[PDB]
């Protein structure tokens, strides 16, 4: 498991991996925002 | 417990970050 | 005036939400096998 | 600046083809995105890793490729420290913090172009002497980077071996297989049972003496870039354009995806069973061994045992005369592993050690193994599609192998994709025929 | 390319329609939550309950082996505690 | 001779030969002449073949008692598994019959071939000056083959276990398959046929509307086909009329207007939909294999309740326990 | 007249057009939607099949299915107010009532639909061939929703509205009726299959032959919504197909009736195969094959092998799969092969 | 030391969310990026510092 | 046996040689225009 320290860290770090897809969408977001030119 | 508190912030500052853009109108 | 890609993005989000709460039932729900 | 006008919105990034600068801040900010995964799912197989467990019942991925380079594990891939992974979750989690500003600081704020905000950096798709020199800049850092792998086996602690001697440890690599007849040798080695081309690789001594040869050989040829100009043939023969050059390196990816599965899917050594699940022959193998070791223990003669096809129910022959396991196993003769072979004779599996030098260890071992095949579902229910809820699990080498197959074949089609509109790019009719020179229109009816 | 129906773009993007929305959508959510929540949507479809299947000892299943007498055959099954 | 070599690399180039050989072709022909060759003789005249490497030949031949639907040409045993097994390899051809030798001739001959084909279908583009990627929607029918043909076999580690040159034969590999892999409970599948029987549709579809909406020049009694000239400047339909009508089947919104944004549709979907299958099957040749909802939900004391996906096991069973009978000796099918 | 007045309404040109039509189709399409959808989330299979087939029970949108009545039941109706349900909405639903209501209206919602389709093809001023290729959908839904249990002993062997409950119906055919071996089966296929490359190789053909009508990359706004010249060049089509694969169309007139032709043709086909299935009348055997596997030990194909595997789905599945024969299969008597 | 070390780690996300929104925002909108030219450098210098924080700080509390 | 072996790699070299040296022979002229 995270050192004993960073164990109040622990619910942070079961997201961190899904990040990066995110990143794909907001493309889509701002596309959206910007009226898909 | 309930880490969707994280998600949440992290999820809808993704839309901020152009949204606050779409505010300051300017380099979309 | 409520801008579109506003709307889209919220009812975007609203949606992965209640099918994600849906995956989650899959782990835990009658649908589990514990 | 860059709108409807140029691309459409869903074919957005082709319109920073010719956006030196945009275009260095996309891959910036990519590579941040690579450096940020690795990084952020280490510390999320480790937040979840059971030190008292194996890796392959955890569906690990990147602790067990920091283990084969030996980190925190030891005597049978036994789990000593781990700090190592922590570290190198952490340290990839940062350093994709500072890769990601850089790519955001060029696609937003930074020169749109570079050609004239700097000379070196800028650069013209048609200059095959900047290519062929960035090309050499990277060649050189590749090579380096294959060294930074010896330096470690050699060095800096050695790496996970489980043809250890005395079993699975890790090991400082000391005598690097240096001899081309040798290391080339692999090349020219067949693709199919038995000859394994590449991935019959089975000993680090290969491994890390092969990467000294890579390493000089790939710095080498990135020297002679910088230094020189595609010669005749190699212009008359490839198209020079943005998109070619993509295309190139698409169908190199796609190759080098197709090996890999292979590589995870059957080799032994720089893919440890300790570490990753057993290979899909291994399992088949243990089955064989684990009751051909039970019958004999109820007093059967294995030797001269008769299956229902009268072929040898625990052993049989291989076409070429070797003695081999019966049952459907007679497709996976070509196993090699620490735990069976010390049973192997000059003849194939040695009906006398069969008869009483099999080790408690390796009965266990084999009972693992085979319990333990890379068998499962979509759902991760570990078994025959027939079997019954309880089990979860899934074989890290079954997701590495067909994930990296769907991303291969993609990246082939990828390929053809932007191969084929380089040509008609180039020779220009990528976007359409032209109405009235209709090329077809001039040429003899064949009817 | 026009009819008479008020363009959805402007209905979607419109504060009075969101004024109504905010309020109506949810309720229904809520509505159909209650409906399972409550339980009232296993008697009104006869399904069963978990702990409504067997009796605690049989384990046959209560099959309507008959058209005509089905209704009261099923209202026999829900007899034994089923 | 403006140089020999010159004019030769002019000829296969050759735009005026009835048939397109390209440089692809220098290989394509004399493969897939191999192949076709090498294999019907086989399903002629081809003698019982040991598919199961445990000595139970297998005829699959006309002249061995079959008919075209049960005839077929056998996979190689699996006593050779992934070894590759040329006529060269076999003290005779006697032997090389019997261990099902013929059969990586034809499959190899043919991917090497099929494959070239797609490089063709480039090529020739690329001569008469239209754009490519006709060869990107072939690649999803070729793919299937190779993983068919050879990823399967890869994975499962012999070419025994690829599927059949037959009719019936085809039918073997894919209820066995169901059994060992649960396919019809997989997603990729499942984008298979919805591509499929979406492609079909759609092809009605276009079909019927375009063939529906064609502008008047026929006589009443005089073929409607003929109210259209090979070369023809001008469209044959109405395309607005079409638009028209099935923008009033739905709604309007949810009608083609474009014929390009239409066409790519048509291309699109059947083709994506089998890439996914074809990956269905490359995936599932490593046993990533479909959902298993076996004994999921159970009731309040833990009697398992049962549901279709149970049902859909005891078919499998069936398939798993019966297949392939003298084959195995040991409980679970590792191979 | 308030005829030509109730017409009026009608026929006018909506977002989402009524007509005549719409009577019929409208009430009963959402029905038949509306019961799978409630059927799906709520109602259970328990009573009729011994199975969890709703949400509420804890089924996916995989194993959910609103299943079939009783083998009782016959082949009745099965109306709410019916012998059997009494009026009784309950009852009703626990005696997969709501099967032959989605059966039912959904069949008049085909019928509600082709109407649609002939009604508007008038107004519009168009010909029909729309109705005449939805004739295939049709017929399949009549063949096996239909006709093939109207052949077996009740509705309970009709193929149940869910994902799942579709597939076992598949595995079913194999192992009872040995439905791929069927020749029209196979004509069925061939007309998808083929179909479903007639709808790639002529999009493909079409976007790769393509005049260049614009000066962007992205080709698809350079195209004219209102006729004039052919977008895409039918000449070079011609001579690309001729040359790669020896034939080529040069009649975009056949080119697209084949491609109504194909599909429409294949599913008909399938039909009539599972017509004969209702009766039973399969293509289960090859007689002279048969023969000589009896009297020849030895004598082995895959045809044989087939056969085999479907011994073992029929005596695996039966038990579980027909309850209301109470089977009762000892171990022993249960087909089996070597060590599985 | 311990909370010491809460204390940094914890602000270091806090500064970074407020960085990874910040930054965009930064170079996006023209109407600066000179005033905030000088919030950004601050923002990454104090970054910086705070991983070393916690980077040798780490070696105290685990 | 041995020798069908060497035919059939003689053979394949051919064809194989034909294609390598094919495309290399100014390939991407051989189109309508530029080139
Ligand atoms: C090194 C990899 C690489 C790179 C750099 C490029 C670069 C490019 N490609 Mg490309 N391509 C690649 C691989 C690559 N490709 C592969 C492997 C394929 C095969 C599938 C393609 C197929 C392809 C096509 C068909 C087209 C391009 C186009 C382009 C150009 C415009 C970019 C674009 O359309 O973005 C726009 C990006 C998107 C619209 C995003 C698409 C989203 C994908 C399809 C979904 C991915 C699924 C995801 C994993 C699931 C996430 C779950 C979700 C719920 C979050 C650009 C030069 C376009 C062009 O102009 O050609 C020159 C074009 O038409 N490419
Ligand atoms: C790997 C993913 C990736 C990357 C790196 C890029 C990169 C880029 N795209 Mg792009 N794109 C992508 C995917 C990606 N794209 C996909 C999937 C699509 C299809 C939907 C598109 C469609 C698309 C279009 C249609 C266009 C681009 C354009 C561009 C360029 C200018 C960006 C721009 O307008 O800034 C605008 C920036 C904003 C509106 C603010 C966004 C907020 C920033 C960028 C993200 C912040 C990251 C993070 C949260 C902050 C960390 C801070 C921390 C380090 C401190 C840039 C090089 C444009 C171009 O050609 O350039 C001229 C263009 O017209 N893209
Ligand atoms: C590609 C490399 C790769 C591989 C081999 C794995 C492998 C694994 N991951 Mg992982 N992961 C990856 C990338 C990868 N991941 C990425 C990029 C992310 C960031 C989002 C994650 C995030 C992640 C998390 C958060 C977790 C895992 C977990 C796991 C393990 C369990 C697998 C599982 O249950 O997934 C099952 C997943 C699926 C069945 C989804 C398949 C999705 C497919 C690819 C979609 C294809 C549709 C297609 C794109 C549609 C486009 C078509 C359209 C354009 C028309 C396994 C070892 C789990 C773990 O470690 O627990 C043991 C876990 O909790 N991963
Ligand atoms: C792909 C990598 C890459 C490349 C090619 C460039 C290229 C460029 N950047 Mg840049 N940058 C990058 C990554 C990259 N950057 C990252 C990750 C960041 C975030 C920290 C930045 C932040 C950044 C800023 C803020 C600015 C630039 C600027 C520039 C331009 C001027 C050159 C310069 O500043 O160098 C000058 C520095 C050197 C020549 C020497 C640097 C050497 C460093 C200290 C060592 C690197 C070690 C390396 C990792 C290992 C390689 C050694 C190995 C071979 C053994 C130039 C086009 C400037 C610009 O836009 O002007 C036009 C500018 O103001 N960059
Ligand atoms: C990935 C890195 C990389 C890349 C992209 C390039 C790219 C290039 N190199 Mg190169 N090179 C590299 C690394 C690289 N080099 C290294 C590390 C060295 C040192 C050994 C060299 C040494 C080198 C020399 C000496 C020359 C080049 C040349 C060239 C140019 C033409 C290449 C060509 O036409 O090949 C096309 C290849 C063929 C037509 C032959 C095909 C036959 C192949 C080899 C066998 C079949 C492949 C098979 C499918 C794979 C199976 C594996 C096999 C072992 C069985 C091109 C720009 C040439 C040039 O223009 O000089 C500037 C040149 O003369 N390179
Ligand atoms: C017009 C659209 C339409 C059509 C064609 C149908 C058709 C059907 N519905 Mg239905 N339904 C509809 C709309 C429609 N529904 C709507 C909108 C609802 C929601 C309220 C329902 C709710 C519903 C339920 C709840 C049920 C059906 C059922 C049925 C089926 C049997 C009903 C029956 O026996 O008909 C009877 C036919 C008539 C009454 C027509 C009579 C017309 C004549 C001209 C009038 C004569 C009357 C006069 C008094 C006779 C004098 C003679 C004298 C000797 C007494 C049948 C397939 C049942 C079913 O599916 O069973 C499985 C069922 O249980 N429907
Ligand atoms: C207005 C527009 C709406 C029009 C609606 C038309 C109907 C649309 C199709 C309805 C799909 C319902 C799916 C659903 O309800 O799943 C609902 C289920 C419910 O989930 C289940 O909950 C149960 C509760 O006990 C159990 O816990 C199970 O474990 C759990 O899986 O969610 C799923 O898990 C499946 C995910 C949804 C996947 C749907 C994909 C459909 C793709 C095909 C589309 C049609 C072509
Ligand atoms: C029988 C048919 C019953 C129809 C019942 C009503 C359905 C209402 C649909 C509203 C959607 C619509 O109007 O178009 C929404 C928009 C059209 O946008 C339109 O813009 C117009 C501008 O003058 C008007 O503003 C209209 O109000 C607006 O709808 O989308 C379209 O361009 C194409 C939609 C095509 C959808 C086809 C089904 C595919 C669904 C995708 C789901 C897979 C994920
Ligand atoms: C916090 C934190 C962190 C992180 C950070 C980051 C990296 C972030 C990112 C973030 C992001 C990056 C986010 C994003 C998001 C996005 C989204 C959320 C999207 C969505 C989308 C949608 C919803 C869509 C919609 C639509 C549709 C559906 C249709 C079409 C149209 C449109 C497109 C509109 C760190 C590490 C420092 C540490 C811890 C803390
Ligand atoms: C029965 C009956 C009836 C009827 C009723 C009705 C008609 C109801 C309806 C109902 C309904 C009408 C319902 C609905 C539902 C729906 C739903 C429930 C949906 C869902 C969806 C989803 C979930 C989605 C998903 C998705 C997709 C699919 C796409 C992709 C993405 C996503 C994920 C989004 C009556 C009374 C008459 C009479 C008696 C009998
Ligand atoms: C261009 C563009 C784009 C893209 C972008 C990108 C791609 C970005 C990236 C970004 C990035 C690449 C970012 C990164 C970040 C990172 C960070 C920010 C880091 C953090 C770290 C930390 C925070 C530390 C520490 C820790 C530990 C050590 C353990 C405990 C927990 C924690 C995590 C705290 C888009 C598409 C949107 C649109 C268009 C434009
Ligand atoms: Mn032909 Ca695939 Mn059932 Mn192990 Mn053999
Ligand atoms: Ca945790
Ligand atoms: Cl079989
Ligand atoms: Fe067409």
């Amino acid at each position: 498991k995270l050192p004993e320290a960073y164990a109040i860290f622990d619910p942070l770090v079961d997201v961190l991996p899904v990040i990066p897809v995110l990143f794909l969408a907001l493309a889509f977001v701002w596309q959206a925002a910007v009226g898909f030119r | 417990i309930a880490q969707l508190t994280m998600i949440a912030m992290i999820g809808i500052a993704g839309p901020m970050i152009i949204f606050l853009l779409a505010v300051r109108r300017g380099n979309l | 005036r409520i801008p579109l890609w506003i709307v889209a993005t919220v009812a975007g989000m609203g949606v992965i939400v209640i099918v994600g709460l849906f995956f989650y039932g899959a782990y835990a729900g009658l649908g589990s096998s514990l | 600046d860059q709108e409807s006008s140029g691309f459409a919105w869903w074919a957005g990034n082709a319109r920073l083809i010719n956006l030196s600068g945009k275009l260095l801040g996309a891959h910036v900010a990519h590579a941040g995105l690579i450096v940020f995964w690795a990084g952020a799912m280490t510390l999320f197989e480790l937040a979840h890793f059971i030190p008292e467990k194996p890796m392959y019942e955890q569906g690990l991925i990147l602790i067990p490729h920091i283990a084969t380079l030996g980190w925190g594990v030891g005597p049978g891939g036994e789990v000593v420290d781990t700090f190592p992974f922590f570290v190198v979750g952490v340290v990839h989690l940062i350093s994709s913090a500072v890769l990601g500003f850089g790519g955001v600081y060029h696609a937003i704020r930074g020169p749109e172009t570079l050609e004239e905000y700097s000379s070196f950096f800028g650069y013209d798709w048609k200059d095959k002497n900047k290519m062929t020199t960035i090309l050499g800049f990277h060649l050189i850092v590749l090579g380096i980077g294959a060294l930074l792998l010896v330096a470690k086996a050699m060095f800096f602690g050695g790496l996970y071996d489980t043809w250890a001697p005395g079993g699975g440890d890790v090991r400082v690599i000391t005598n690097p297989t240096l001899d081309p007849r040798v290391i080339f040798g692999y090349l020219l080695k067949s693709p199919f049972g038995g000859e394994g081309w590449i991935v019959s690789v089975n000993n680090l001594e290969d491994v890390v003496g092969g990467h000294i040869w890579i390493g000089l050989i790939c710095i080498a040829g990135g020297i002679w870039h910088i230094l020189t100009t595609p010669f005749g043939w190699a212009r008359r023969a490839f198209i020079w354009s943005g998109e070619a050059y993509l295309s190139y390196s698409l169908g190199a990816l796609s190759m080098m995806g197709f090996i890999a599965t292979c590589f995870v899917w059957f080799n032994n050594t720089v893919y440890p069973s300790e570490f990753y699940g057993p290979t899909g022959p291994e399992a088949s193998q243990a089955q064989a061994m684990t009751f051909l070791i039970r019958d004999q223990k109820l007093g059967a003669n294995v030797g001269s045992a008769q299956g229902p096809t009268g072929l040898g129910k625990y052993l049989m022959r291989s076409p070429t005369g070797e003695i081999i396991f019966g049952g459907e196993t007679m497709r996976f003769w070509d196993f090699r592993g620490p735990w069976l072979e010390p049973l192997r004779g000059p003849n194939g599996l040695d009906l006398n050690k069969i008869k009483n030098d099999i080790q408690p260890w390796q009965e266990r071992r084999a009972a693992e193994y085979m319990t333990h095949a890379p068998l499962g579902s979509l759902n991760s229910v570990g078994g025959v599609a027939t079997e019954i809820n309880s089990v979860n699990f899934v074989s890290p080498r079954s997701w590495l192998a067909t994930s990296h197959f769907v991303l291969a074949f993609f990246f082939l089609v990828g390929h053809l994709w932007h191969a084929g509109r380089a040509r008609a790019a180039a020779a220009g009719f990528e976007k359409g025929i032209d109405r009235e020179s209709e090329p077809v229109l001039s040429m003899p009816s064949l009817d | 390319g026009t009819t008479g129906e008020r363009p959805f773009s402007d209905i979607i993007t419109s504060v009075r329609y969101w004024v109504i929305h905010s309020i109506t959508i949810p309720a229904l959510f809520i509505a159909g939550w209650l409906f399972v929540s409550t339980g009232l949507a296993y008697d009104v479809f006869g399904t069963p309950r978990p702990d409504s299947y067997y009796a605690q000892e049989q384990r046959s299943i209560p099959l309507v082996t008959d058209r005509f007498e089905a209704k009261q055959q099923v209202e026999t099954f829900l007899e034994q505690l089923k | 001779s403006a140089n020999l070599w010159e004019r030769f690399c002019n000829w296969v180039t050759s735009t005026d030969n009835r048939l397109y050989v390209g440089w692809f072709g220098v290989i394509m022909i004399p493969t897939l002449l191999a192949a076709t060759i090498c294999f019907v003789i086989a399903f002629i005249a081809a003698p019982p073949v040991d598919i199961d490497g445990i000595r139970e030949p297998v005829s699959g031949s006309l002249l061995y008692g079959n008919n075209i639907i049960t005839g077929a040409v056998v996979p190689s045993s699996n006593a050779i598994g992934l070894h590759f097994y040329p006529i060269w390899e076999a003290a005779s051809l006697d032997e090389w019959l019997y261990n099902g030798g013929p059969y990586q001739l034809i499959i190899f001959h043919f991917l090497l071939g099929a494959s070239c084909y797609m490089g063709r279908q480039w090529e020739l583009s690329y001569r008469l000056g239209m754009r490519p990627w006709i060869c990107v929607a072939y690649s999803a029918p070729l793919a299937s083959a190779f993983a068919v043909f050879l990823i399967y076999p890869i994975g499962q580690g012999s070419f025994s276990d690829g599927m059949p040159l037959g009719i019936s034969g085809t039918f073997n590999f894919m209820i066995v398959f169901q059994a060992e892999h649960n396919i019809l409970m997989h997603p990729f599948h499942q984008l298979g046929v919805a591509g499929v029987f979406g492609g079909a549709l759609f092809c009605a579809m276009h079909g019927s509307l375009v063939t529906s909406s064609l502008i008047r020049e026929t006589t009443e009694t005089e073929s409607a086909n003929y109210g259209y000239k090979f070369g023809q400047e001008e469209e044959t339909y109405n395309i607005v009329a079409a638009h028209g009508y099935f923008g009033r089947l739905i709604f309007q919104y949810a009608s083609f207007n474009n014929s390009r944004s239409l066409h790519f549709f048509l291309a699109a979907w059947p083709v994506v939909g089998v890439w996914f299958t074809a990956l269905g099957i490359s995936t599932m040749a490593f046993n990533l294999n479909g959902f298993n909802f076996n004994h999921s939900v159970i009731d309040a004391k833990g009697n398992v309740i049962n549901t279709w996906a149970d049902i859909i096991n005891r078919a499998n069973l069936g398939m798993e326990v019966m297949h392939e009978r003298n084959a195995h000796n040991f409980p679970l099918d590792l191979a | 007249g308030w005829f030509d007045i109730l017409d009026d309404w009608l026929k006018r040109d909506r977002f989402v057009f009524v007509g005549w039509s719409g009577i019929l189709l409208f009430p009963c399409a959402y029905l038949a939607l509306g019961g799978w959808l409630t059927g799906t989330t709520f109602v259970t299979s328990w009573y009729t099949h011994g199975l969890a087939s709703s949400y509420l029970e804890g089924c996916n949108f995989l194993t959910v299915a609103v299943s079939t009545p009783a083998n009782s039941m016959g082949h009745s109706l099965l109306l709410l107010w019916g012998p059997e349900a009494q009026g009784d909405f309950t009852r009703w639903c626990q005696l997969g009532g709501l099967w032959t209501f989605i059966a039912l209206h959904g069949a008049f919602g085909l019928i509600g639909f082709m109407l649609r389709q002939f009604e508007i093809a008038r107004l519009v001023g168009v010909r029909p061939y729309n109705a005449i290729a939805f004739s295939a959908p049709i017929a399949v839904f009549v063949s096996v929703f239909l006709i093939y249990p109207l052949g077996q002993s009740s509705w309970f062997f009709a193929p149940s509205f869910g994902v799942a409950a579709i597939f076992r119906f598949l595995l079913f055919f194999q192992g009872f009726h040995n439905w791929t071996l069927n020749p029209f089966h196979m004509m069925g296929v061939a007309g998808v299959l083929g179909g479903a490359l007639l709808c790639a190789i002529h999009g493909a053909t079409v976007e790769n032959t393509l005049f260049q009508d614009g000066e962007g990359a992205s080709t698809f706004r350079a195209f004219n919504p209102t006729q004039a010249e052919e977008t895409y060049s039918m000449v070079t089509a011609n001579r690309f197909w001729s040359q790669i694969f020896g034939i080529a169309f040069s009649n975009k007139r056949w080119l697209h009736f084949f491609m109504l032709f194909v599909p429409v043709t294949g599913l008909w086909m399938s039909a009539i195969g599972v017509v004969g299935l209702a009766l039973n009348l399969r293509s289960y055997d090859f007689i002279s094959q048969e023969i000589r596997a009896a009297e020849d030990p030895e004598f082995e194909t895959f045809y044989t092998k087939n056969l085999l595997l479907n011994e073992g789905i029929r005596a695996w599945m039966a038990p579980q799969d027909q309850p209301h024969e109470n089977f009762v299969f000892p171990e022993e008597v249960l087909p089996r092969g070597n060590a599985l | 030391m311990t909370i010491l070390f809460q204390l940094a780690l914890a602000a270091l996300v806090i500064l970074s969310f407020v960085m990874v929104i910040g930054v965009p925002v930064a170079y996006a909108s023209p109407q600066d990026w000179d005033r905030s030219k000088q919030l950004i450098f601050l923002g990454s210098g104090l970054w910086i510092a705070l991983v070393l924080v916690v980077g040798v700080l780490n070696f105290f509390v685990v | 046996m041995e020798t069908l072996k060497i035919t059939v790699y003689i053979v394949v070299t051919f064809f194989v040689l034909l294609f390598v040296f094919g495309f290399l022979s100014g390939d991407p002229a051989r189109n309508p225009k530029r080139k």
